[PDB]
């Protein structure tokens, strides 16, 4: 039931839609075309599926489309140096879980789990499950991963049976802002943001007041680990937090400027 | 209507107001259960709180324009979004869970509307509307406020459907916020009742206050301006309540309880009131400065955004603290 | 997503009366009484007889308004009903000859999507002109439905009502225009105001008379008819009259004692009114006229049941509609009795509501539970014993001991009725004549008395037989002489006998003789020797109506065989080897609903029954049931054209058929040994039974029903539990007393706790130092709470234990704890002070009732009200205000706490299964705990965070939890132990929703059907209206089948008022409204058996399961009815 597996892991949509890159898609993640023309997409679907559809198909249509994608994906595995060994090593149910992975992170990304796949071949299932959880693949999409991993481990579809309605989900995070505390940034960028914020800040407070915040911020202890650049960028970010906080409280109190 | 709960419970089983007494007991009790701190910050910068549409997540705006969503059950951060270039000052998701309204402090756009299905992106911006809010009955339109002016837009076209302002009747209220009545037929702006279809000003209420614009009671029968409760039909003054002075007033989902939250210029407490007769239920004193609060639709949790430390100190560390409604700590508990 | 599969059916319809109205609804000529019982509407014709039942219908809604009206141009009344869910309809009663149907004349839903429902609830009034219907549904609004005949959808229109808190409202009589008159409340006081209702402008105009300032507690307005007009206004201390500028006030002291709550016009002149108050007193309100109103006068008439509503019918007969007690038909007399009462009860109508608590007990027999309920409210409070079975109407009883046999015998050929009866005693025989009603000894000569009679009766050719231990004796009638006589050749003893009109088969040891009855002759036809000794015989002629049977049923010794032999050859046609090694004692051939069976009861209570083919003798479809221990005697009787088999044993049973499935129904008697039918001139369609001491004669009912025995208490029962080991019940009760000038309290009437055989009062000093609260005042009421010890047989109050002053008894358990072998009554209490918001004090008190005395074993002071207690693995689990606490019973016999749980608003309800604990909350619906025994504390497994105001809870199984809440809905929660995260694992998902329309106070596992040898589990439940329901589980296979059946039934069944069944059963609160899921409406499924077979065919079309015909599903639904 690899179709049903991916109906729950990836989702099924019956009307044409756009994926996260803006490309036109149908069924279970079946890319129709990268063209921006919906009519170019509606004709690729109209040739793929037998009839004229106007961009709407029924589940039986989508599975026919899905199985060819699976057919196309196994041909990619069957022609891979790092994946053909272990694809032949598994029964139907457990290879449908490796097809699940190449659908997610590309067949080249799956090829990364070198020692994870070595254990699978050797049919060492429990040990492969534990090393598979130590990947960002697991830590980013833990729901999907631990249900595919239970398929690798036991050769059943049990992680897919009688499930409950999915808990409320929320869109993926944006790319972190420049002042994110683990993604690095530059000093001009930090310096410009202070300059920008100060346009607004100087309308409400004196420069002596704003210097007091700069002083207050730079007189706190820093990482003995930090470079002088990293320490200065840290002072700018704290300054911006403090000042934006003071602006927020000022407007709440009432700004007559 | 026996005063003692145990007498009311017995009478219910055999001889069925008592709901008012039940609310006085329930909505006088708040025990804190969780604190949410901004990840990777020694001093949290939360400014705004609201619950997810299915309230699985607590939505927390930050002083730098970010919107950070936390799993309520686990406290772990689930997602972060970049919304504005200044502190988030207001949040309002749609009931269906598809859209979200935000409001900033000084950056432009002040307010915006965001999608929440698969990609968190801007749908439309309301460049100079400092406050923004959905229509009540059908969440099809957006009402924003620019000073004394009210703007109404459509949540799909984005275009300004109409503009409500009358310089002759206006009160120039400090904290003016335009809003719909529960039927979307009326709009109150700056203390002036408007008829939406005719775009005509129905009535101007008298100004006994400088800041507060006013809200519609969810019962469709009253209009609450600061400390003054006006009959929506006759325009007569029904009650005067000094406790509501200058308080942001929220209603619970069923509209039977009214929250209100306020040297240092901010407040340390929030009050609850029986929504049906405005008698005060309790005054819950947090020891900290408060900047926002919100309830869920289940009357289970109350999220309050509290400044850590001394009140007059005004430290930067501002967290969000969850309370469980109707729940208290006993002496035997604290061991 | 997940889903549950539950099914819920009504065991007892609601019995409380929510409203009653009078008028001319079935025809213009006769007088109807209409009763509303929450969901059912009962129509009666008023007679000198009492009430003639005419038609009972049900609705997909709770009847909130019910008022008759006559539009001009209509020949008889129409009925307006408004549903609690705001379904509105107008109804007409049409009798198409033999068939009766209530047709929906107009219908619609009048709901404002923004509305604050009023304090005093829905009010519905109709003006004297029948020109409008007025609804007060919400505050500040007055809905109006114009009544001109175009308005087939009940299109309404609201009028903005300035006054926002209206107490009561009525349309006035004798007004220029339609005018409402209402009491309303504002900060100045409460007042009476009038408005005119402009129907053509759709607004209010200034009313006829000004407003006045009425009593603080004025609560009902009465519209006085012409010529007087105006309004009477009832309060707690005054009754006032108001008109143009006329006004009068009386304040009789008599009415201050209790609040008047309902009223009724006696005469159309409006000169007299009935008033009922909350302690049951019935008053006459008389308006004195001169002509104009001179004065008002109240006169006490007597006492009725606490009346929810009153209606004077005719000739001084008053219907008292009660919901706290039994409804009544009552007569007002011109003359008072000894006591000075004019009120004499004529007829009592059973009301089980409110069911405050209940329990199931196997008192009399084993395997068939009875319900024992705490019912009624104050002076109406009672225990109700609910038993399933068939009841006999005793009409005679003679103490003639030691009967071995009994037969109805006709004496005179010229008459058609049994007017003699013969009895067998060990060794000899007597005959009695049955003239009139009372019997006296005779003997018809030709009958012996020195030997034991084995049979006698009417045989062919106008003559009578009697078979004894040593003779078959045949006796002609008109001369009445011994006319023929048979005897075994060597004169041995006749062991077994059997006979019918034309045939005799008798056994002597292993021999059988077949003899025919011809004029003046016993012709021996054939003889045989059976393999083994003969135990029992039957030659009942079945089927193709001959009177002469080709078959002989026989049961034998030493091989437990039932054999069907062919007469006269005695050919073996069938040999069924039965189980065991005890003899068959009674074998019988009968026909149930045109289908032949062979019945054969063995000694050890067991009874097989086969399908018998009366042409080939085949025995098929062997089935076995057990009917006691004393060996069973089978004996046949017919009712109208049906036939039944009465099975005499230590547990008497009646066997009949219902849709071709046999019923085995308990008989409400002690132990019947021998039985016969008897249609005498003085006992038509009756029976005759012999209980080993007495011989009783009476009438039996057709089908089995629920039978209710009432134990009055004259107090409020609150909780009940059963102690098997001391063969008594524990019952918590309270009575109301009033403070007097002595400083103490006085009861209003004797009652269970004041008239116990023995009694005690609490010695506890446990709340001495604690604060002295607000003192009580003279004339004010207080509650005195009592533990009652009630004997399981006599239901006498053996002992009454009075609790402390101001102490409420809240919860009760009977159990043993720890290593202690004693069984205790454990009581949870609260110190309830009326000014205090919540009890902060309480007790858990361990009693034991041993050797007729109650002792206090132990005591524990707690810090709040003990709402619930459960025996939990030899430990005491209790809820004290918001904490759940587990107690251990030490070897010193004191309670010592093991662990606490604190995540509650108010922990009201507790149930347990294994180590799991279900907690029900005031507002935050339900919560699952587990006792972790290797840590000795609680683990919180999962919660439901939705705001369901719980009223009762129940564990259906380890994963499924049943809830009832204050909006009359049911729901089911599931845990998912097999969930991949702790967030999932710790959330109970609501997977079942259903609007019951009742308010549930108690669940408990049990069944009122005997169960020996389609449906899993049995949870009974009791409601405020006295309705008793049943919840059970289904497989997904069955749920899908019956869910399909339901939607098909809904297209075919017409609903009164045209209410959609899915709208009625939709889960509905002021927070959300959702369609039902996971619940089969068993009442809808069962109504399948009542539709016409055309309708039945239309439902079954296009349907398959393990096609599907109409007959397949009659077998399904009939099987379903047997769970209750
Ligand atoms: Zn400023």
């Amino acid at each position: 039931n690899i179709f049903e597996m991916l109906r729950i892991d990836h989702g099924l949509r019956l009307k044409i839609y756009k994926d996260t890159e803006g490309y036109y898609t149908i069924g279970i993640g079946h890319l129709l075309t990268k063209s921006p023309s919906l009519n170019a997409a509606k004709s690729e679907l109209d040739k793929a599926i037998g009839r004229n559809t106007n961009g709407v198909i029924t589940k039986d249509e989508a599975e026919k489309l899905f199985n060819q994608d699976v057919d196309a994906a196994v041909r990619g595995i069957l022609r891979n140096a790092k994946l053909k060994p272990v694809y032949d090593s598994l029964d139907a149910v457990r290879r449908a879980a490796l097809i699940n992975m190449v659908f997610q992170m590309g067949e080249t990304g799956v090829a990364g789990f070198t020692n994870s796949l070595r254990m699978l071949q050797q049919k060492r299932w429990d040990e492969a499950a534990v090393n598979l959880a130590k990947s960002r693949w697991y830590n980013q999409t833990p729901n999907r991963a631990k249900r595919v991993i239970t398929t690798f481990r036991t050769g059943t579809w049990d992680a897919y049976k009688n499930l409950a309605a999915a808990m409320e989900r929320v869109p993926p995070s944006h790319r972190p802002p420049w002042h994110s505390r683990v993604v690095p940034t530059t000093m001009q960028q930090a310096q410009q943001a202070m300059w920008d914020l100060n346009e607004e800040a100087e309308k409400h407070f004196s420069r002596e007041e704003l210097r007091g915040i700069w002083n207050d911020v730079t007189e706190l202890p820093a990482d003995p680990n930090w470079t002088v650049d990293q320490a200065a960028i840290a002072c700018a970010i704290d300054y911006i937090r403090r000042t934006q906080t003071l602006l927020f409280r000022h407007y709440r109190e009432g700004c007559y400027h | 209507a026996p005063i003692n709960f145990t007498s009311r419970l017995n009478r219910r089983a055999s001889f069925p107001d008592g709901g008012c007494f039940d609310r006085h007991l329930i909505f006088s009790r708040f025990r804190p259960i969780s604190v949410f701190r901004e990840a990777n910050e020694d001093e949290s910068g939360f400014t705004c709180c609201a619950f997810s549409a299915r309230e699985r997540f607590l939505m927390l705006g930050t002083c730098t324009g970010q919107l950070k969503l936390y799993n309520v059950f686990s406290g772990q951060e689930e997602a972060s979004y970049n919304c504005h270039n200044s502190a988030i000052t207001h949040l309002e998701p749609s009931r269906d869970g598809s859209l979200l309204l935000t409001s900033a402090t000084w950056s432009q756009p002040l307010s915006a509307l965001w999608g929440m299905k698969s990609v968190f992106d801007m749908k439309h911006s309301f460049t100079e509307d400092h406050y923004v809010e959905f229509s009540k009955h059908s969440q099809d339109r957006v009402i924003g406020t620019k000073g004394d002016i009210a703007h109404i837009y459509d949540i799909q076209t984005g275009n300004k459907l109409l503009t409500l302002f009358n310089p002759d009747l206006a009160n120039n209220y400090k904290r003016n916020c335009a809003t719909f009545n529960p039927t979307d037929d009326l709009v109150l702006n700056d203390g002036v009742l408007w008829d939406v279809r005719s775009a005509q000003a129905i009535h101007k209420f008298d100004k006994f206050n400088m800041n507060i614009s006013g809200v519609f009671h969810p019962n469709g029968l009253e209009v609450i301006i600061n400390t003054e409760i006006w009959d929506l039909r006759t325009f007569h003054l029904l009650h005067t309540v000094p406790a509501l002075d200058q308080c942001r007033v929220v209603f619970n989902h069923t509209g039977t309880v009214m929250y209100g939250a306020m040297k240092s210029p901010f407040g340390s407490s929030f009050r609850t009131f029986n929504a049906t007769d405005y008698k005060p239920i309790a005054t819950i004193d947090v020891k900290r400065n408060i900047f926002d609060l919100c309830t869920d639709t289940k009357d289970c949790y109350l999220a309050v955004i509290e400044n850590q430390g001394s009140m007059d100190a005004l430290n930067m560390d501002t967290v969000c603290r969850l309370y469980e409604v109707g729940r208290q700590r006993l002496a035997e508990e604290l061991a | 997503g997940s889903m549950s599969y539950n099914y819920v059916v009504t065991a007892q319809k609601p019995t409380a009366v929510n409203g009653c109205v009078t008028g001319h609804f079935t025809s213009a000529e006769d007088l109807n009484l209409l009763i509303a019982k929450n969901t059912r509407l009962e129509i009666y014709v008023v007679t000198a007889e009492g009430l003639r039942p005419v038609k009972e219908v049900g609705m997909y809604g709770k009847i909130a308004v019910m008022e008759l009206f006559r539009p001009k141009g209509e020949s008889k009344d129409l009925l307006f009903i408004l549903t609690a869910k705001y379904n509105a309809c107008i109804l007409e009663y049409k009798q198409s000859g033999e068939s009766i149907d209530i047709i929906t004349r107009a219908h619609g839903n009048v709901q404002d999507r923004i509305g604050r429902p009023s304090e005093t609830g829905i009010i519905g009034i109709i003006d004297p002109e029948c020109r409008m219907i007025g609804l007060r549904l919400y505050d500040g609004l007055f809905k109006v439905i114009p009544l001109d005949r175009d308005n087939k959808e009940l299109k309404a229109f609201n009028i903005r009502l300035e006054e926002l808190h209206v107490i009561d409202v009525k349309f006035l009589y004798g007004c220029q225009a339609p005018t409402i008159c209402f009491v309303y409340q504002d900060p100045q006081g409460r007042h009476v105001k009038t408005y005119e209702v402009s129907l053509r402008e759709k607004e209010f105009n200034k009313g006829p008379w000004k407003q006045e300032n009425v009593e603080a507690e004025a609560s009902m307005v009465i519209a006085v008819p012409e010529p007087f007009g105006g309004a009477i206004i009832i309060g707690q201390e005054s009754i006032t009259y108001h008109n143009g500028d006329k006004y009068l006030a009386i304040a009789p002291p008599i009415i201050k004692q209790s609040t008047i709550v309902c009223h009724n016009r006696v005469d159309p002149n409006g000169s007299r009114y009935l008033l009922g108050d909350m302690e049951g007193r019935l008053f006459m309100l008389l308006l004195e006229k001169e002509v104009t109103l001179k004065d008002l006068r109240v006169e006490l008439l007597g006492e009725t049941s606490i009346a929810e509503c009153l209606t004077y019918l005719d000739n001084g007969v008053v219907f008292v509609g009660s919901r706290l007690g039994d409804s009544q038909l009552v007569k007002l007399n011109v003359d008072s009795n000894e006591q000075g009462s004019y009120v004499v009860a004529m007829e009592t109508f059973t009301n089980l509501g409110p069911i405050v608590d209940m329990c199931v007990v196997d008192l009399e027999r084993q395997g068939q539970g009875q319900l024992v309920t705490c019912s009624g409210a104050f002076k109406e409070g009672s225990l109700r014993i609910i038993r399933n079975g068939i009841g006999i109407h005793e009409h005679a009883s003679i103490d003639l001991p030691g009967i071995k046999g009994l037969w109805p015998l006709r004496s005179d050929p010229n008459r058609e009725t049994d007017d003699t009866l013969v009895l067998s005693f060990v060794g000899q025989t007597r005959v009695l004549m049955l003239n009139g009603e009372e019997v006296e000894e005779t003997e018809l000569m030709g009958f012996v008395d020195d030997q034991q009679t084995f049979f006698c009766g009417n045989v062919a050719h106008q003559q009578l037989i009697q078979i004894t231990s040593a003779s078959v004796r045949l006796v002609s009638q008109e001369p009445k002489a011994l006319v023929s006589e048979w005897k075994e050749p060597q004169a041995k003893n006749i062991s077994v006998a059997s006979c019918n009109s034309s045939q005799v088969v008798v056994a002597v040891g292993r021999a059988l003789y077949y003899l025919q009855i011809h004029p003046q002759e016993l012709r021996q036809i054939s003889h045989t020797e059976m393999e083994h000794e003969v135990a029992c015989l039957d030659i009942t002629p079945l089927g193709d109506s001959n009177g002469l049977s080709p078959l002989c049923a026989i049961g034998l010794w030493t091989d437990i065989s039932a054999r069907i032999l062919k007469l006269p050859s005695f050919e073996l046609l069938h040999k069924e080897m039965l189980g065991g090694e005890i003899i068959p004692r009674s074998i019988l051939m009968t026909t149930f609903e045109s289908s032949h069976y062979l019945l054969c009861a063995l000694g050890d209570g067991a009874l097989f029954y086969f399908g018998l083919n009366i042409e080939t003798g085949l025995l098929s479809d062997r089935k076995k049931v057990t009917l006691g221990t004393q060996p069973t005697v089978l004996r046949t009787f017919r009712s109208l054209s049906t036939t039944n088999v009465f099975a005499c044993s230590d547990r008497p049973t009646v066997i009949y058929s219902s849709n071709h499935k046999l019923v085995f129904s308990n008989v409400n008697l002690k132990e019947v040994n021998y039985m016969c039918p008897l249609n005498s001139d003085g006992y038509p369609d009756s029976l005759a039974l012999a209980n080993n001491s007495t011989l009783t004669i009476g009438t039996i009912d057709e089908i089995q029903k629920l039978h209710i025995r009432t134990v009055p208490l004259y107090e409020s029962p609150r909780k009940i539990c059963y102690q098997e080991v001391s063969q008594c019940f524990g019952v918590l009760s309270s009575r109301i007393e009033v403070q007097d000038t002595s400083g103490g309290t006085t009861a209003l009437r004797p009652s269970a706790s004041t008239q116990a055989l023995s009694s005690s009062v609490s010695s506890s000093k446990l709340f001495s130092s604690s604060t002295a609260p607000h003192e009580t005042s003279f004339g004010e009421e207080v509650e005195v709470h009592n533990l009652l010890i009630i004997d399981q047989h006599t239901f006498e109050v053996l002992h009454a234990h009075q609790f402390l002053q101001n102490e409420y008894a809240l919860s009760l358990v009977s159990c043993k704890l720890g290593k202690d072998p004693n069984t205790y009554f454990i009581v949870g209490t609260a110190m309830v002070y009326p000014e205090e918001a919540e009890p902060k004090q309480g007790r858990i008190v361990v009693f034991q009732y041993s050797d007729g005395k109650l002792q206090t074993v132990a005591e524990k002071e707690v810090k709040g009200a003990v709402y619930s207690m459960v025996e939990f693995n030899g430990k005491l689990l209790a809820s004290i205000n918001s904490t759940v606490r587990l107690y251990e019973w030490t070897t010193e016999k004191e309670l010592r706490t093991e662990c606490n749980h604190y995540n509650n608003i108010m922990a009201l309800y507790l149930k347990t299964k294994g180590d799991f604990i279900l907690v029900g909350d005031l507002m935050r619906s339900v919560l699952l705990l587990a006792y972790k025994p290797m840590e000795g504390n609680f683990e919180e497994i999962a919660r439901d965070f939705n705001p369901n105001w719980m009223s009762a809870v129940e564990i259906l199984d380890d994963d499924n939890f049943l809830g009832a809440e204050n909006a009359f809905n049911l729901f089911v929660c599931q845990k998912d132990s097999a969930a991949t995260t702790d967030e999932e694992r710790q959330h109970l998902q609501e997977v079942g929703l259903f609007h019951l329309g009742e308010f549930v106070n108690v669940f408990c596992h049990g069944s009122l059907v005997m169960q020996n040898l389609p449906t899993q589990g049995s949870v009974l439940f009791g409601t405020v209206n006295g309705m008793i329901g049943l919840v059970t589980s289904l497989s997904e296979s069955w749920y899908n089948l019956l869910l399909d059946m339901q939607n098909r039934l809904n297209k075919v069944i017409k609903s009164v008022g045209k209410i959609e069944h899915s709208f009625w059963r939709s889960f509905h609160t002021e927070r959300k409204t959702e369609p039902a899921t996971g619940f089969i409406d068993g009442d809808l499924i069962e109504s399948f058996l009542d539709i016409s077979r055309p309708k039945m065919q239309e439902v079954v079309a296009n349907l398959q399961y393990d096609e599907a015909t109409a007959d397949d599903l009659i077998k399904v639904v009939e099987e379903l009815t047997r769970i209750h």
